[PDB]
Formats: C-alpha cells, structure tokens, sequence
C-alpha cells in the first residue's frame, strides 16, 4: 500500500 | 402533499466516457459536476443495462461500482447515464409478503411496487434522544437465549455461528417462537436480507415461513452465492430501508434478520482491495466499523412511534475465531451476540448454543420484578459461575482424573452434564417460557447446597431454593 | 386423513371470487380518476424545466 | 413416531395451499393495480404522439426541449438529433434555439448546431430530441417517450396518491 | 470571495478549490446544506476538508463558505443536564426543531439555550477595576446541584470593567459586562466561545495527589486513580468497559462528569439519558440527579466518522472548562480507539503514508496532545481556585489484542492501566479486571492520601497483590497436578486467593450493596480478607490440617465472604460493625 501510494499518487 | 414533487422530469446525462475497468469499479472520465454517492446506469454494448454507486469524484472523473459485475462492459460501446439520487427503494406496505433480488427487483412473478415512497436505502441516523431504551422482554423459547441472555424488543443481536453449525435452524426457531413475555394488550412483521446464501439456505427460511403462515408478514431480499457479490452491498439496507418503513412510518413492531452478514464483510473488502484501499486487519477495509454500524444500529425502538426493529444478523466466523475481524467488529458494535458453538454441536446437543461467550447487553434492564421475575438475574448469574466452574472441573478431570478433585468439582460436573442435555438442549418447535426455563434452572441450582449458591443474595435464595 | 387434499383443492375459486370486489373497484377508479391522471402526466412531459446546472452559476 | 411425523407434514401441506392461494390473489390485487396504471400511461403516451404530430402545438415545446437539453450540456458546439418529420422544423429555430441558450445560460450564445442525418427511430420515438455533445461521448434524450419514463418511476408515489388516496396504516410520512 | 468550489468527494474528505486565503482547522460550510467541515490540510489553493456530517450527494463544484473561525464549543450556563451531537450542537433542541426521529444535514441550532433566563449575581469587580482572562466576574443559579456557574472572562480577554451588570435575569444573549482595553470597548454575555482543538490555560499545572474514589473495590485499592489523572480501559468487546465508565459517572468524587461516546451505541447513551436522571447525589448535601452534573457528548457510530475526533475535542475542552471554575470534572472518553480509527479513516482517504496498521505516523502525538489536557491546576485568573480533568479513556483494542497501536500509545501515555479479561467477563466476574496486567503509576503519590486516612492501606494492598500473583502463579500447576499434591501453605494462599476473587474483586455493578463500595467499606474488607489468610497461615505454621481446619472455620470464611452484601446506605460506623462482628467473632 506504501509504495502504491507513494510511487502512483505522491 | 410531499409526493407532489414528484410531477417533475429532470433528463439525463448519458457519457459512454468509460475510461477504464477493473474487478468492481468502472471509471468514467468527462462527468459534468459528478454527484458524490449517486445511482448511475450502465448500458452494456450487449444492451442489458446494470446499476452502480458512484464511489468517488474528483474533477471530472467518477468510480463506479458495478452491482451486477463488470464483465462484459467496454470503454468505447458501453453507456452510462447519471440519475442525480442516490439509491432509494420502492417501499409500500404491500412489500409485506413478498419476495426481491439483492437489488430490490420482484422474483415472485408479481409487479414492481406501486411505491408509496421512495427511501434512500443509506437512512439517517437516528436521534440518540429520539431514541428508546429497549426493556421489553422477546420469548424466543430458548432457554439459553430467555434465561442467560435474554433479547429486549428492539435489540441488535447477532448469531455468531460458523459452518456445518445450525444457526439457520436456531434463528427460524427465533423467528417462529417470538414474542413478548407480557403481550401489550401481535406477530412480528419480518424482514429476511439473504447474502450469498446457499440456495437451500433460502428455500428452508422461506419454507419455514410458509409453514407457519409469517410469509404474508414476510419480505424477502435474496442475494444467493450465485448472485453479484457486489449487490451484497445494498441487499441488508435496501432490508433495513423496508424494515425501517414498516417499523417507524407504519408503526410495525418488527424482527429484520440480516442472514450471513459476515459476507457483506467479503464483499466490502473486495470493493476496499479493488479501491486500493489502506487496508486493516486481514485485509478488509478500514471504515469496516463505521460500514458494520450504518447496518447493525438502524434498529431500535422512537419516542413516538409504536414500533421497532429488533435486528437478528446471522455471522458465520472463519475457523471458529471471534478475533477474527468480522465477529470482533460486530461485538464492538451490536449489544450482545447468540454464540453458536461446534463443540456442543459436535457433542449432539441442539442448540449448540454456548452461553459463556454468549452475552445480551440488554437483560440487565429487560429482567426482573414485575417484568419477568425477581429470580431472573441471580439465578442467571449462578449459572454462570457454576457452567464456568462445571467446565474446569471437566478439564482438570480430563487429565487428573475424578479422584483428585474436590467434593464441589464432582457437583459441577453434575451440573455441567445436566445444564448441556437438559437446560440447553431443546427439542425444535419445543417453546420453553421464561418461567418453565427458570424452574428448570433452580431444579439444576438445587444439585448444589444453599451455602455454595454465593451469586444469589440471601433473599432469592430463600423463597426459591427450597420449592 | 388424506381426503383433505380435495378440501384444499376446494379453496382456489372460493377467493378468486372474493378477490373480484376488489378487482372491480380498481377498475371503477381507474375509469374514474384515469383523465386527470394522464392530464397531470401530459402536462408534466410537455412542461420544460429549463434551467442550467446549480454550480454552473 | 412416523405417524405423528406424517401427520404433522399432512397439515403443513394443507397449511401451505392456504397460505399460497392468499398469495396468488394478493399478487392478482397487484397486478390488477399494476395493469391499471399500464393503462393509464399507454394513454398518456398516446396523447403525447397526438400533440406531437401537432406541428403549430408542438414547436414551442420541441425548442424548449432543445434548449434544456443544451442547457444540461453546457457545450460550446451541439449535435441534434430528430425525428425526420422535425429536421425542417429544428432547421428554421436555429437562430431561437442559440440565443435562448446564450439568455437563459448568461452565458455567449452557442456556437453551432448540427442536425444530425441519423434520425430518429419514428416507429418508438414519437418527439422531442436527443442533444449530443460536439464528440458525440455526452447525450441527453430529451424525448417525450424518455420523459414519460422517466416520469412513470418518478411521480409513482403522486399517481398512488391520486388514485388510490393515503393508507390508513402510514402514521408517520418521512 | 469566500466560496471555493468542491473539487473532490471521498467518503468523509472534500478537497475544495479556489481556496487560498485558508486557514488551518478553520470551520467551512460545504454544499448547500451549509454542512459543517474543519480544513484540514492547506496546499496551494486547494484546502483539504473533513466533513463532519454525510457527505451523499454532495457534487463538483458545490459552494465552500469559509467562516473564518475554528471548531468552538460555547461555555456558559445550560451546559450540564444536556446531550450534545458531536459538535457542540444540542440533540433534545435538534430533535425539537425538526420534529423528526433523525438529525438532519447541515441543521444549525445554538448550543446553549438563548431563551432561559439565567438568575446572574455579580462577583467581587466593580467598575474601573482590571479584569483579566479566567477572573470570575459573577455567578449564575444552574440548578440545584450546580447553585453557582462560574462566569468567567474569555481566557485572552483583558481591560478594565467599563460596566458590570447588576444582579437579576439575563438570558445568555444579553450583555453582562463591558472592558476597555486600548480604548477599544468588548462586550461580554453569559457564555463565550473557546476552540476545541486550543488547550484551555492555567497559572500553573498542580501535581495530582487526591485518590478518584470509584465504587469499585478492584479499582479502588489495587489500581488507584488520583484526581487529574489519566487513566486506560483496555478490553475485548463485552468486558465491561462502557460498565465502568457509567459506574464511575455514577459514584466518582468529580463535581462535574463529561461523558464522551465517541463512536458507541446510541442506546447506551439512550441509557445514560435514561438512568443518570432517575440516579442521584449527596455530595452537594441533598440528593440531586447525577444528571445535573453530568452532561454528555453523543456521538454514535452510524454518525459521522469525522465527528468522532470534533467528540473527544469538545469534551475534554468541557472538562478544561469547568475544572477553570475550581471545579474536579471527569471526562469518560469511550472509545479512545474509535477516534484513532476515525483518524486512520480520514488520513487513508487523505494520501499521506500509513503507518504500522494504517493508522497515521501522528496518531501518538494526537493521543499525547489530547491526555496532556488531564490533570490538576491552579485556575488563570481571580478568585484563586484550583481544579482538575481525570480522563478515563476506553480503548478497543482489535480482537483484544494489547499489542495495538492505539492500546500501545494510550500505555504510553496513561498512567494508569485498567485493563480488563475477556474469560472473567464471561464467568460474569466483574469487574473484569486483569490484575496480571494491570498497573497503577500514582500509587506513590497517595501515599500521602493513606497515610493521612488509612495508614494499612498501601501495605495491605501489596499483601493482596502478592496473595494474587501467588495464587495465579499455583492455579497453573493445580490444573496439571492436581490440588492434594499441593503443600497446606499453597492450598491456602489457592483458597484466600479464590475467596477474594470471588468476594472482594467481584462486585455486581447492578445491585443496591454493591453498585457504590465507599473506600472506608474497601479497607475493612481488605483488612478482614488479609486477616483471615494470616490466621489460615499462622494456624497452619504451627500445626494444623487446612483440609480439616477449612471445615472448622467454614462459618468464619462464609462471614468473610458475606461482608460483601453488607449496604453502604447504613454509613461509616454501623457496618464498620464488621471491625468486631467479623475481626473479633474470629481471627
Ligand atoms: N460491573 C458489572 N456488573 C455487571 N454486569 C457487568 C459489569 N460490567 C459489565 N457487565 C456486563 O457486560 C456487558 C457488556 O459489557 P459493556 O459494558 O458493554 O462493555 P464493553 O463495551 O467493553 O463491551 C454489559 O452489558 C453488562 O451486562
Ligand atoms: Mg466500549
């Protein structure tokens, strides 16, 4: 979920 | 009159903007000021037209969940067309006898509704002031619910059961044994919401309404396992929305059952994974407490209207767990739970009903002088201290033996053996009433001397003990 | 005991007859209050709302 | 045992044909109802196809359904389509139809209408139009079949109310 | 101007734009149903908004009004005997106005009731004098309990006394005060405004030192709370934990109760509604509702999940309130857990990184921020008066598990931990408390407490402790070995161990001798519980069979056991009759 956010939405 | 407003024609905007599809959702692109939670409709290029919720807005994009499914849909041919409402039901009192989708559509070849009203199946909470405390006391006819966890009108308890247990069969007993202890001066209207059921699940509740003439008094919503899972998702408030009609809007006392909520939990973390959500324990969503208690407290009892919804949700817990998420969530949320047990299962006895893990947050209030009886509570509370007492004697029995535990050991294993095959066992269609059930808990207190009764004041033990 | 299957049997066509009051009084309202029913329905097709979106100022 | 068992299961039979004969005759009450407003909307949809074909009638309501469909879009460029019966007709209000939509948007008046050569399908659709975004992706049918479906679920409740009066059981209204 | 245009909806979040000019925490109306939201997040001209009400239905584009100010509570009379909605708004009023079972969007209605008049007596300032933040500048009659409501000044309001009403009825809209401060003239009613989110300031933060006296024997002498203290209910989901908040609302010392539901049924607090009124107290001298010292913050669970955090603000700031009128008030957060859950709910939906189960990285600075407003303190401002905020805060662990982010947090930060057994609360023992697990960090300041009232108190406590923790640690072995294979001493410390547990831990909350056990009744029980295990030690250590001797003395343990069903209604020294009849009938 972290690095989805991180690296899609960020 | 309100209805009045209803002489209107508002057109709609159909897109055929789908940008993307993925599991549940459908994402379309190019809304013209998309509306948070509206009812929107999908054409299919095959032509058949399905419904979805808006789940999201953001500038021109909306998500979509798809209560039938997406398959099927395409981004160039498939259309969608936005309503403007949220998702409201048809409601009447001709719902009563009847029988629906998951989405509300007839499957008893009768007509639609002829709509009295149409409810937004999301509701609104109730005034906590506007709220009654629940007192009045249901007879389900099982001893182990009347007598140590006894339901109030308008209580919101659940079965937590598992699989290959009898939970059916006990909320059908429930349901057919229901009433008060002092009647008021009628039956239960009742509202069945089935999600992913077994279609014998089905046909044995509605059977069993038909067999003892509560059909006519029955509306069905069945979403079985080979409905959308989705659709699982409106199936116990579009339920809860005709329930809640009845309940305050016609005044109905009502009992609205919610079968196998613990697959709209399955449901509600698909949606949550294909949202990408952050999830909580095991996955499932972490709003899964505030989407439990939009479903679990629509009932209770109103200040000024003679009716209300005593909510029974039937929850099977994966591997017998209570911590699992589901269960542990309802628990938090409900005000006792009916807890269905695979080892007295095992053992032969019906209901399998545990009254350990079992608990109803409203006898307290519900039992007593002058409304059940005065021995009510310390007789309940005794035993429980002696099944709890009856079931470590029976363990430090399992691996030391009889010889080495005392005199008052060798009495709860008497008390233990009597309370499962006696007290708790209960033949179905068997109706015990509260007093016949608090008989029979002093006959099985009386195994012990006067002197070890030590949760029953000195008062009830004397008018009762000794009968 | 059996021979109450034909009892049964018996009760279809005792309220498919008690059932036609009621079927008859639908009918007599409809012919009743049918034209203003269809007068509010056309009336509400044939009258326009024409006004743009509340956000779109 | 199994005398008892059978016997039990002879008077839920019994039980069961009654209880399924008074469902069949209330569901025949429902759809006696429901058949009566089928009625009543057939009607309605036949009075609409008259005051359609009713040319001097039905222009007022044929450009008023125009400019609400374009006031729903918003779009700077429009696309109409029509009956073939009403292409001349949309033709010659052209003019009417743009600067009633610049007034009534408080908004410059719209830029171009098409008329479309796909028209539409005479045998279901008896008037009105569908207006469509320049890219033809956004539509809105403004006919007078989808607004008397639309009106048919949406003023249900008033028809039961007309017809039918209050219910004697519904204490609380909301 | 003002108004933003909604740009994103999602669950309780609405990301508004055009919104530069925007201020941290600000309140905003959203929509056209005006509903009430708290910018949370600013970047650029999009403010980010928690929307305290349901957010169906609300479009792209929708007005956002800012209204320059942030989440307030209103102070003043009217404030006990009532129920309020989250937000400081008022539900019986809500309900009045509507004249519906429901509470609709976006409804306004004042939080105290303009149309009272209150019977206002002036203080000690006259004109000319300087009045400063937290100067009690009056008093209003409230009810027979509360016989004189503080008027203070607002915390940062400062000048001298222009105009000092004199006494008689005004209703809270009216002027009762002017002060010029730089020349510039500020009127002053019976009520005033503070934002929740602000901790209310003291002169100086006191250190607690006198014992919150509940009813419970279990909390009372094992796990001592102190007046100002912060204190943890940890527990499964049918342990008790909502049980002993409204005991404690019942029976605690507190002048004034502030019962938080944050995230809870709302026929629990149907219930508190229903039996505070019919309950009462002496601790003004006459019996007077405990309901008209207790007001309550409803906020259920099917309401919104924003409103969970904008609960716990309003009563701890309630709290802070009245403790700034010399007042001891409790406030009862229940659930602690739901209010983190409402912050995981709201920062998942907002795009900032998780943390260890999706809860965000400063929920503990949260937690720290709204514990560190408990305590005891000296009041800003004059006459002197000193006051306190205990807080009893449920957490709900999920699945009962203590390793939780918020149950690790609030033990962090909490100083006392009541952490409670689901088996015992299944066996129907209550309270449930986990004596195991449980700790009580303020046991060293009430040193001075005992020592002024009950000397034995500390040591006597430590010797049931131990007796305890004995007794658990040979159970075990019993369940295995068998209770014959046991020394006479271990047998004994089993049985003392048992008695106790089931007489002086046990207490049924939901009785008429054991609703309220007042502390005088908690030493002589645990005088006479530790007495009869040194008897039993002592007759045994010289010589006796306990097996044969259990039988001789069964009628001394049978008046040890009873000592429970003694009533405290016959106060003080007719059941302290159990200090011969039960410590000289034996032992
Ligand atoms: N001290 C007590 N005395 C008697 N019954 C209690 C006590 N504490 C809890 N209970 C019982 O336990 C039930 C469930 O506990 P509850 O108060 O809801 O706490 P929680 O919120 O932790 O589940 C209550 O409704 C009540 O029947
Ligand atoms: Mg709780």
């Amino acid at each position: 979920v972290q690095e989805k956010k991180q690296n899609e939405t960020a | 009159k309100a209805v009045e407003q209803g002489f209107n024609v508002k057109p709609r905007l159909n897109y055929n903007t789908v940008s993307g599809v993925n599991g549940p959702l459908v994402i379309l692109e190019k809304v013209k000021f998309p509306r948070y939670n509206e009812i929107v409709n999908l054409t299919l290029p095959d032509g058949t037209v399905r419904q979805g919720q808006v789940l999201e807005i953001r500038g021109d994009r909306a998500i979509v969940q798809v209560f039938e499914g997406t398959s099927g849909i395409d981004v160039k041919k498939t259309t969608v067309e936005f309503t403007g409402e949220s998702l409201r039901i048809p409601v009447s009192e001709d719902m009563l006898g009847r029988i629906f989708d998951g989405s509300g559509r007839p499957i008893d070849n009768g007509p639609k509704v002829f709509a009295e009203d149409y409810l937004d199946i999301n509701g609104s909470p109730i005034n906590p002031y506007a709220r009654i405390y629940p007192e009045e006391m249901i007879s389900t006819g099982v001893s182990a619910i009347d007598t140590m966890n006894s339901i109030a009108r308008g209580q919101k308890i659940p079965i937590f059961s598992a699989s290959g247990l009898p939970h059916n069969e006990i909320a059908a007993q429930i349901c057919r044994q229901a009433g008060l202890v002092r009647p008021t001066k009628e039956n239960f209207s009742i509202v069945f919401a089935a999600m992913g059921v077994n279609l014998e699940t089905a046909r044995f509740f509605k059977q069993d309404f038909e067999e003892n003439g509560s059909l006519e008094r029955t509306s069905l919503f069945l979403n079985l396992a080979n409905d959308p899972t989705i659709e699982r998702i409106i199936t116990p408030r579009l339920a809860l929305t005709t329930a809640e009609y009845l309940a305050y809007q016609t005044e109905r006392h009502v009992l609205t059952i919610l079968t196998d909520m613990s697959s709209y939990a399955d449901a509600l973390r698909e949606v949550s994974a294909a949202r990408e959500e952050v999830p909580g324990r095991r996955g499932y969503p972490g709003y899964m407490y505030t989407d439990l208690s939009t479903i679990y407290e629509r009932a209770g009892r109103v200040e000024g209207r003679n009716g209300s919804i005593t909510q029974i949700p039937i929850l099977t817990m994966p591997n017998d767990d209570i911590t699992h998420p589901i269960p542990d969530l309802t628990g938090y949320i409900t005000e006792g739970q009916i807890f269905v047990d695979r080892q007295l299962h095992n053992k032969g006895i019906y209901p399998p009903i545990n009254v350990l893990p079992s608990l109803s947050r409203l006898m307290k209030s519900a039992i007593g002088e002058g409304m059940t009886r005065k021995d009510h509570g310390d007789v309940s509370n005794q035993l429980y201290a002696k099944y709890a007492i009856g079931k470590d004697a029976a363990a430090m029995k399992a691996v030391v033996g009889e010889e080495a535990l005392s005199i008052e050991d060798k009495l709860s294993l008497e008390f233990l053996e009597k309370f499962e095959k006696t007290f708790i066992t209960q033949g179905a269609y068997e109706d015990r009433t509260v007093f016949e059930s608090l008989d029979q808990a002093w006959s099985l207190l009386r195994i012990y001397p006067k002197e070890m009764l030590n949760r029953i004041s000195p008062k009830i033990l004397d008018e009762f003990y000794d009968r | 005991e059996q021979k109450n299957a034909g009892g049964v049997g018996e009760l279809e066509k005792k309220a498919e007859a008690g059932v036609q009051g009621e079927l008859a009084e639908i009918k007599k309202i409809a012919e009743k209050k049918k034209d203003d029913v269809v007068k509010i329905l056309i009336e509400t097709v044939i009258k326009p709302s024409a006004e743009v979106h509340i956000n779109a100022l | 045992g199994n005398f008892k068992s059978k016997l039990k299961k002879a008077m839920l039979s019994q039980q069961i044909t009654k209880s399924t004969i008074a469902n069949k005759m209330r569901l025949k009450v429902l759809s006696a109802r429901e058949q009566s407003l089928d009625g009543i909307f057939e009607e309605t949809k036949e009075k609409l196809s008259g005051i359609a074909n009713n040319r001097d009638e039905y222009k007022p309501i044929l450009q008023s359904l125009i400019v609400e469909a374009l006031l729903k879009l918003l779009e700077p460029k429009a696309i109409v389509k029509a009956l073939e019966r009403d292409v001349d007709l949309i033709e010659s209000m052209k003019d009417d139809i743009m600067r009633e939509y610049g007034e009534k948007a408080q908004r410059a008046p719209l830029e171009e209408i098409v008329i479309s050569n796909d028209y539409l399908n005479k045998d279901l659709v008896s008037g009105g139009v569908v207006v469509s975004n320049a890219s033809d992706k956004i539509e809105i049918n403004n006919t007078l079949e989808e607004r008397l479906k639309l009106l048919s679920e949406e003023a249900l409740p008033a028809i039961r109310l007309e017809l039918y009066g209050p219910s004697k059981t519904r204490k609380f209204f909301d | 101007s003002e108004y933003g245009a909604i740009y994103s909806v999602s669950g309780p979040v609405v990301i508004a734009e055009n919104m530069i000019g925007c201020a941290m925490y600000e309140l905003v109306k959203v929509g056209h149903d005006n509903l009430v939201g708290e910018v949370i997040r600013i970047d650029g001209d999009k403010a980010t908004i928690q929307v305290y009400e349901e957010t169906a239905g609300l479009t792209v584009g929708d007005p956002v009004l800012r209204t320059g100010k942030p989440l307030s509570v209103e102070l003043g009379p009217g404030l006990m005997e009532t129920i309020y909605d989250g937000i400081q708004r008022p539900l019986k009023a809500i309900k009045e106005e509507s004249q519906s079972i429901y509470i609709p969007r976006g409804i306004d209605t004042p939080a105290l009731d303009r149309t009272i008049k209150w019977q206002f007596t002036p203080g000690k300032f006259q004109v000319g004098d300087h009045i400063s933040g937290g100067d009690i500048y009056g008093s209003v009659f409230e009810n027979s309990l509360i016989s004189s409501h503080k008027i203070l000044l607002p915390p940062r309001s400062r000048g001298t006394i222009t105009w000092i009403a004199p006494a008689g009825e005004y209703t809270l809209d009216e002027k009762i005060l002017e002060v010029e401060f730089d020349g510039k003239k500020s009127d002053f009613t019976l009520y005033h405004t503070w934002p929740v989110r602000v901790p209310r300031p003291v002169t100086e933060k006191l250190s607690a030192d006198y014992p919150l006296l509940t009813g419970q024997r279990v909390l009372d002498a094992l796990f001592p709370c102190v007046q100002g203290g912060t204190t943890c209910i940890p527990g499964a989901f049918g342990c008790g934990k909502t049980v002993i908040s409204q005991s404690l609302s019942k029976y605690s010392n507190s002048d004034a109760i502030i019962y938080v539901g944050c995230g809870e049924r709302g026929n629990e607090m149907a219930e508190v509604l229903m039996e505070f009124p019919e309950l009462y107290t002496e601790m003004s001298g006459t019996k007077e509702p405990i309901m008209k010292r207790t007001t309550l913050v409803a906020n259920t669970s099917n309401m919104p999940v924003a409103a969970r955090e904008a609960s716990i603000y309003t009563g701890i700031t309630l709290a802070e309130y009245f403790r700034d009128q010399g007042k001891n008030v409790s406030m009862i957060a229940d659930s602690s857990s739901r209010w983190a859950e409402a912050l995981r709910e709201i920062s998942g939906r907002l795009g900032e990184m998780p943390a260890d189960q999706g809860f965000p990285a400063y929920l503990g600075a949260k937690l720290a921020s709204f514990y560190e407003r408990a305590g005891k303190a000296v009041a800003l401002g004059s006459p002197d008066r000193t006051g306190s905020v205990s807080i009893v805060a449920a957490v709900s662990p999920a699945g009962g598990d203590f390793s939780d982010p918020v149950t690790t947090a609030t033990l962090g930060i909490t100083q006392v931990f009541w952490g409670l057994d689901k088996k015992l609360a299944q066996r129907k023992h209550f309270p449930s408390i986990n004596t195991s697990v449980s700790y009580s960090k303020y046991t060293n300041v009430l040193n001075k407490f005992y020592d002024s009232n009950y000397p034995e108190f500390p040591v006597l406590r430590d010797r049931m402790k131990e007796i305890l923790s004995n007794a658990e640690e040979l159970e075990q072995v019993v369940q295995l070995v068998g209770k014959s294979a046991l020394s006479d001493s271990d047998k004994i410390t089993l049985d003392v161990a048992t008695l106790i547990k089931e007489d002086f831990l046990q207490q049924n909350g939901y009785s008429t001798y054991d609703a309220f056990c007042p502390i005088w009744k908690t030493f002589d029980m645990m005088r006479a519980f530790i007495s009869y295990h040194d008897e039993a030690q002592k007759a045994v250590a010289n010589g006796a069979n306990w097996s044969k001797l259990a039988d001789s003395t069964g009628d001394v343990k049978h008046a040890v056991s009873s000592s429970k069903f003694f009533e405290p209604s016959r106060g003080e020294k007719e059941v302290h009759g159990e200090f011969e009849k039960l410590l000289s009938t034996m032992q």
